[PDB]
């Protein structure tokens, strides 16, 4: 019931759309409703495209397990991964 | 954050507001925008419940006016349809101005989702008025529109207004619903709801007109109508259809105007050609050209047409010209420059037309009525150099410079469809040595100007003897002015002396017979014998007396008469002052001239009656002179004038030049033809006959072009002249 | 020309309809409304934004009336938020609370460069801290207990 | 009694 | 242990990624040795990267085909696989006749099925444009493989990546 919870969910993903990766999980990390109003497949999707060149290393264990259903993809009905920061998970240089 | 119950009856209100026309208020619009951004800012996104009502809502609202437009009239539903259109257009745009907050907060995370079926709330108006207003009406709208286009066409005005509102309708109808990012004005519905339908009543309304008219109306009329429906087919898209049908209907309506007529445009294209209707076959050219590729065999009936033109012109001066040459090459001149001018006007400079013209214009002048009747075509561009012989000829009439140089550049476009160029370089080449040597010229920057447009027609060996006939005519008249000054300073001679030193190689000239020089005479040309020792020793000369005249007193006579004659002249009339009795033998054995050219010599001086036969009642114009024939000086002749020209022409001796002039241009063709098989066989040393006849076409087409009897003697020729060998079994293939 | 303004208040903000353009809902509402003199005076009310702030939007509309659009597409341009013009950065120098209401009425508003620097502030008092900081920071308690708290740890492991 | 007084000859110059 | 280099990306590459292999100060060159070298093929020689990890690899030039019989046999002792790759983005590539050849040294008759395959996918400079290694990883088909691999984006002249590489196949000596 905070004044940043009540504010309009449209600029409240445009605020987190602004945000680096590295900074996003600690916003999350705080439990609440920000632990899952920051799983949003829509605004990690973004996130995959603008940083997915930007990476040089991909290794076995942490592949991008299928990848071409989720960048390349494009638009899809099946957008129930719910876990596309997972992905980023997975994809971060770690 | 209030729930869609209680916004949704306001927001109906003002949305209903909105689509009936009444001009709501600015406070009313803000309101219903403030609803919506409550709403929608009160699952993770809330639009679908708003957006199922709105399209809903659009569902019932046109459902409703498709009851009014049901099935009313043709003429009155398209104005009712364009009404409608008008405001619900207007109405969608302020419904999207309140829904644009649903244009960004839901409609935008729905296709980022990907979940289709889905659109902007303006382009979720165009696509309900698509399948609830547009689809069950179209046909009647679009029967509508082609009935008003075809009233228009038929005469009577309409309101475009209409016609205009109608295609823009259409035009924004086209939507790309998968991807509303792809912009730009798409024309899916457009072309496939009206301009199928649109172009095939065009097709059938001009096809009905066309063939009507045509049997109702002639030819030229059609064409002008033609001309005047395609503007008007350009002004109709222009104003009231779009751009794109722009190239299309051009298109099909030059296909079905023009093309599906075109034979029948033949079949008035003589016709029309026959009555030299230049703006007819103006409009002929402009409205034939629309369609690719149909003007070609159009073009070559043109062709034809001169060609035929081109006899009937020779046919008009009929048997003249093969003896004036005037009179021949002006009505070949006038023929081409009128089918220059009507091609270069009503054709609009047509490449091809062009090229048409040249080919039918070196057709009809190669090979016409005149060419038939002396059975050669070495006539045609003969008479031609004959032209140009009497434009540089010092008549008594002076012809200004300017119309002169404007002649001569028309006799050389005339001479550019000439074949036999080298005929005519060697009979142009004897026509001015005959006036240089006599010097009978014209202007002398007449001549420099021809021979320069000779170089720049025909290379520059072509007139490099006529170059060098002019520097040696130059060096001639130098070497007259070393003589006189070198006389003065030395002992003075009895005449006066104005050789023309000539070149033997250049100059096409033949050495008549020997001579017996007088004394007086032997006087000076020993003198002219130690001047050209002393000035150049590297030189020799001929000194032919065939072209040399001169002025003689007369003492045994009246008085003192300065008449001039040729040599031979001047030594029969010396003879005669030594003893006035000479028999033609004793001509011959004292002048030494043989017997063809002193007998010719002697009967053009009884034809001028300067003296007399021994009997008087014999005959002097029709008389054979026998050796033994005597002729006596007639002493009792009067002449009326001091000075009396002798030296005309002979027909007989004409005609001998003219044919002597051919047999020379027939040996200069065969030896240039075999240095040209010798330079060319050198060249491949493996080419068959054939294809060594048609190379050698290819290569001299520029000079002349040979008849296959003259080729086949050059191959004896040059087989008996052992250059090459040729292939025994197969004479096609040849060797080096 | 200038168009008439009404917030929720009840007072009126006379603004020049050139300055009023960065909103394209209200560039909207100018566009396509059958503008004529018939109801031209008449305020429009603004029933989702303060008096106070509507005369803060009104003088950002003001300052920021001569730069010209730059009409860019976001998905190519670095998203930075040090790059604010120093103008937001004095203007911003005001409590969270009406800058989460100037937040909402820029959305209301639609205001393009107001909301993009809003968010771009945001961002940067929202970056480079502990989530201690901003539950500090926005007053938000942690409704789970402490094994959720032990395990985000290990899930966003920086 | 015959007398010259003007003669106009055309002589051929070959190179030998 | 041994660490068998191949790959036709050693010739495919304008830049001479062995030239700066053998010139790098830290790396440890060896100069070829004829008891190492191969009948027709390269010497696989030492090159002790930072002077500290002790391992040795085996050099092979840029041959094509099954496996010639050269190379089946030099396989069988080797800690894992090291394959070069192309990663400029100009056109399209062979995704299946590569993927061929990674199966065919990579076959579990060759020894244990548990060795590596470090995939250098290389550009020539930094200024030259590469594809981005997760659209190459994928477009390869490298989950079908299911033994161990690496794709690292690697620079021949700077390089930056060859280490990188290297390191972590030297972390499956012990595996």
């Amino acid at each position: 019931a905070s004044t940043l919870t009540r504010l309009p969910i449209d600029v409240q993903l445009y605020i987190l759309s602004f945000l680096s990766p590295h900074d996003l999980c600690q916003l999350g990390s705080t439990n609440h409703y920000w632990n899952e109003t920051v799983r949003d497949p829509i605004l990690w999707r973004y996130f995959l495209l603008r940083d997915l060149p930007s990476w040089s290393s991909v290794d076995w264990k942490s592949l991008p397990d299928l990848e071409i259903l989720k960048k390349p993809i494009s638009e899809v009905t099946d957008g129930a991964f719910f876990d596309y920061m997972a992905v980023y998970r997975m994809c971060c240089p770690y | 954050q209030i729930g869609l119950d209680q916004i949704w009856d306001d927001l109906r209100a003002g949305i209903q507001q909105v689509y009936t026309r009444q001009s709501m208020a600015k406070s009313r619009y803000m309101e219903l925008y403030t609803h919506v951004y409550n709403y929608c800012t009160s699952a993770q996104f809330v639009g679908l419940e708003l957006y199922k009502r709105l399209k809903e809502f659009l569902k019932n609202y046109l459902t409703n006016l498709l009851k009014d437009g049901e099935d009313l009239m043709d003429e009155s539903v398209l104005k009712f349809y364009t009404q409608q259109w008008e405001d619900y257009r207007f109405s969608s745009k302020v419904l999207n101005g309140i829904c644009a907050y649903l244009n960004r907060h839901w409609v935008r995370r729905e296709c980022d989702e990907g979940r289709k079926g889905i659109y902007e709330i303006y382009s979720l108006a165009l696509v309900t008025w698509r399948d609830c207003l547009f689809r069950p009406l179209n046909k009647q709208v679009t029967n509508a529109v082609l009935k008003l286009i075809e009233k228009e066409r038929n005469g009577e005005t309409i309101n475009t207004r209409l016609i205009s509102g109608v295609v823009q309708s259409y035009v924004e109808l086209g939507l790309n619903e998968d991807d509303a990012f792809a912009k730009g004005p798409t024309l899916t519905v457009y072309k496939e709801s009206f301009e199928s339908q649109f172009l095939a009543d065009t097709e059938r309304f001009y096809t009905r007109e066309s063939t009507e008219f045509l049997q109702q109306n002639p030819v030229t009329e059609y064409m002008k109508k033609a001309e005047a429906r395609l503007l008007e087919e350009q002004r109709r898209v222009q104003v009231y259809l779009h751009e794109s049908t722009q190239d299309e209907l051009a298109r099909k309506c030059e296909q079905v105007l023009i093309e599906k007529h075109l034979e029948i445009f033949h079949t008035e294209f003589q016709n029309l050609l026959d009555a030299d209707k230049n703006e007819d076959l103006g409009r002929m050219y402009n409205l034939v050209s629309r369609i690719q590729d149909g003007l070609g065999e159009l073009k070559k009936l043109l062709e034809t047409h001169i060609h035929n033109q081109g006899l009937a012109a020779i046919e008009k001066c009929g048997e003249a010209a093969l003896n004036d040459p005037k009179m021949y090459v002006q009505t070949v001149l006038d023929v081409h420059k009128k089918y220059n001018a009507l091609v270069m006007s009503a054709f609009n400079n047509d490449a091809g037309f062009v090229a048409a013209l040249d080919k039918a214009c070196g057709r009809f002048i190669n090979n016409n009525a005149v060419t038939k009747m002396a059975q050669s075509s070495s006539k045609s561009p003969e008479l031609l150099a004959r032209y140009c012989d009497s434009l540089l000829k010092k008549s008594s009439k002076n012809p200004e410079e300017a119309e002169l140089e404007d002649t001569l550049n028309q006799v050389m476009v005339v001479f550019k469809y000439i074949e036999d160029k080298d005929v005519f370089q060697k009979f142009y080449a004897k026509m001015l040595a005959k006036r240089l040597v006599h010097q009978n010229s014209a202007s002398d920057d007449a001549e420099a100007s021809m021979i320069s447009k000779l170089k720049q027609a025909c290379g520059f060996e072509y007139t490099s003897k006529l170059q060098r006939m002019f520097q040696d005519i130059g060096v001639s008249k130098d070497l007259n002015e070393q003589f006189k000054k070198h006389l003065t300073n030395s002992e003075p001679l009895d005449l006066d002396f104005s050789i023309q030193v000539l070149s033997s190689g250049s100059w096409p000239f033949q050495q008549s017979c020997t001579f017996a020089l007088p004394s007086e005479l032997e006087r000076s040309y020993q003198r002219f014998t130690a001047f050209y020792a002393s000035r150049h020793s590297g030189r020799k000369l001929t000194w032919l007396y065939q072209l040399s005249k001169g002025e003689l007193v007369t003492n045994c006579f009246k008085n003192r008469y300065t008449l001039q004659a040729s040599t031979f002249q001047m030594a029969i009339l010396l003879q005669y002052n030594t003893e006035d009795a000479y028999t033609v033998q004793q001509l011959t054995d004292s002048t030494q001239i043989k017997m063809d050219i002193l007998a010719q010599v002697l009967q053009i001086l009884l034809k001028s009656k300067l003296l007399v036969l021994e009997d008087e009642n014999a005959n002097v114009d029709e008389v054979e002179l026998k050796p033994d024939t005597l002729i006596k000086l007639y002493l009792g002749y009067k002449n009326k004038k001091l000075r009396v020209n002798i030296n005309v022409p002979m027909k007989t001796e004409q005609k001998q030049e003219q044919e002597t002039t051919h047999k020379n241009i027939e040996e200069d063709r065969k030896l240039l033809i075999q240095a040209a098989i010798v330079r060319i066989m050198k060249m491949r040393k493996v080419l068959k006959h054939q294809q060594l006849l048609g190379e050698v076409l290819t290569q001299l087409s520029s000079r002349f072009k040979p008849r296959v009897p003259v080729i086949k003697k050059c191959i004896d020729i040059l087989i008996e002249k052992e250059y090459l060998e040729r292939v025994d079994g197969e004479k096609d293939t040849y060797s080096y | 020309p200038s168009i008439k303004l009404q917030s929720s208040d009840g007072e009126i903000f006379e603004v020049d309809v050139e300055i009023a353009k960065q909103s394209v809902t209200i560039k909207t509402m100018l566009e396509d409304l059958g503008m004529d003199d018939e109801g031209d005076d008449d305020p429009v009310p603004l029933p989702n934004v303060n008096a106070a702030i509507l005369k803060k939007v009104i003088q950002w509309c003001t300052h920021h009336k001569d730069d010209p659009p730059p009409p860019e597409d976001d998905e190519n341009k670095e998203k930075r938020t040090d790059d604010i013009p120093v103008w937001d950065q004095e203007f911003l120098k005001v409590d969270q609370g009406t800058l989460f209401e100037l937040i909402l009425a820029a959305n209301y508003l639609d205001i393009k460069g107001l909301l993009d620097v809003t968010c771009k502030t945001v961002a940067n008092m929202i970056k480079g801290k502990t989530p201690e900081e901003i539950r500090k920071t926005f007053n938000i308690k942690n409704d789970f207990t402490e094994e959720e708290e032990a395990q985000v740890r290990k899930e966003n492991q920086w | 009694r015959f007398e010259v007084k003007k003669w106009n000859a055309v002589a051929l110059w070959a190179w030998d």
